[PDB]
């Protein structure tokens, strides 16, 4: 018995995503401020093509 | 004479928007001791900039 498909993803815009993250969340700024908060302005400061 | 300066405008970089909400926005700064500029310069971040 066999049921086809057709279908597949897209890697379609990796100006918009992040990873790679050391992920922790038990220090003041060692893993937060320097993995999430990092991540977080890594995203809120892409460039299109500068300014 | 003093100028009578009211500082109300906070603006900074993207990768100071979290520390800046830090400073004006909770109660504790990064270790639970106190923020006395908590609600104290309304911050609004900007990208245009660095």
């Amino acid at each position: 018995f066999m049921a086809d498909e057709y279908r597949y993803g897209v890697r379609s815009r990796c100006n918009v995503g992040f990873g790679f993250w050391q992920l922790a969340a038990m220090s003041t700024e060692e893993l937060n401020q320097v993995n999430f908060e990092k991540v977080y302005d890594a995203m809120r400061n892409q460039k299109a093509d500068g300014g | 004479r003093p100028l009578d300066i009211r500082p109300n405008l906070l603006v900074v970089p993207t990768t100071l928007r979290s520390k800046a909400k830090e400073v004006v926005g909770v109660q504790r700064l990064a270790n639970g001791a106190d923020n006395p500029n908590f609600e104290l310069v309304q911050v609004l971040d900007t990208a245009w900039l660095n």
